[PDB]
């Protein structure tokens, strides 16, 4: 057997998994490209964990794929802000789709251009009016499932629901027992996802154990630490970014989506690029350079 | 809707208009922003 027919086999196997199984998106479109071919949009009735760990943006990552999901889709998606209050929440929703830089909103000045695209965000966000956040902190699976039932039954449906971070939900019965306390919460959301026959996006943060590691982007692994999050998650995705961990590196700007698990299809890693001053996600273009 | 809409342009001043009217095209503009300041980005720090 010569070289050409085991390069033949070995190429193959490379050919199979890389490509998507999907011709265009069934589930919710994420509005990143790189993802959507990777994913297939968010499908309904699969827990989606977000997970990373602090300053990578994972809050802010999850709210753009519910800020692209309201633009994209006219049935109403569902926000459960356990960190933050509604406004807030919102007024960093006008500076992302807006573009303008955060600080100008909360102290600077607002030039007139500014002022213009956040009118325009404003009156779309107005039209569609798909958006419906829950500041309630402390929710319950319970809580949180028959308010999401009550969303449900008096508007379209569901299009997508957002659980700022899983770890401030709560189980009194369990209270005692944090690993058994999220273990219920996992697998309440993920019930949750499947009754209403819609993706559920639950954020879940990751302990410091993982940053005595060299290579500190995180691994799937890091959450049975956390608890039976793994096991309940149909796709689990983690946010890294090299420039907060070290001081100068190749890319600067840039941030990478790790997908840890995919029961859909592939694994694999994301490259976006981020941006700290209005809080968004964009697309690479490492396509075309073209000096 | 109506009366909510008058208060939101009070802040500003009289002459600004919305720069968008659809989502479609704020989207349009998201990834038109998104792709050349990518590439910006992207060249500067190779450079």
């Amino acid at each position: 057997k010569n070289i050409a027919d085991v390069l033949d086999a070995t190429v193959a196997r490379i050919e199979q998994l890389f490509q998507q199984p999907h011709d265009g998106v069934t589930g919710v479109n994420t509005g990143y490209d790189d993802l959507n071919k990777k994913t297939a949009g968010l499908q309904p009735s699969d827990l989606i964990i977000v997970a990373a760990r602090p300053s990578m943006g994972k809050t802010t990552f999850a709210m753009n794929l519910v800020e692209n999901a309201a633009m994209l889709q006219d049935k109403p998606v569902l926000i459960f802000s356990l960190e933050m209050p509604s406004e807030q929440i919102m007024m960093r929703s006008l500076a992302s789709l807006s573009r303008v830089d955060q600080t100008k909103i909360r102290t600077g000045q607002l030039d007139d251009e500014d002022w213009a695209r956040i009118s325009g965000t404003m009156g779309i966000l107005l039209e569609k009016r798909n958006i419906y956040i829950d500041d309630s902190s402390g929710l319950t699976p319970t809580e949180v499932r028959s308010r999401a039932r009550r969303i449900a039954r008096e508007h379209g449906g569901i299009g997508l629901i957002m659980i700022d971070y899983l770890q401030l939900m709560r189980v009194p019965a369990l209270s005692d027992n944090r690993t058994l306390e999220i273990a219920e919460i996992s697998r309440s959301l993920k019930a949750l996802a499947k009754e209403l026959n819609v993706p559920v996006v639950a954020l879940s943060q990751l302990n410091r154990s993982l940053e005595q590691r060299a290579d500190k982007r995180p691994v799937n692994s890091d959450l049975r630490e956390s608890g039976s999050i793994e096991q309940d998650a149909d796709l689990i995705m983690f946010i890294y970014r090299d420039e907060v961990y070290h001081e100068n590196s190749d890319l600067k700007g840039i941030a990478e989506i790790i997908i840890g698990k995919q029961r859909n299809g592939p694994i694999g890693t994301v490259r976006l690029t981020f941006n700290g001053q209005w809080s968004r996600f964009d697309n690479y273009a490492g396509p075309q350079y073209d000096d | 809707v109506g009366d909510l809409m008058q208060r939101l342009q009070k802040m500003m001043p009289a002459h600004i208009k919305p720069a968008f009217k659809t989502g479609e095209e704020l989207l349009a503009w998201q990834k038109e922003q998104g792709a050349i300041r990518s590439a910006a980005l992207e060249r500067e720090n190779r450079a």
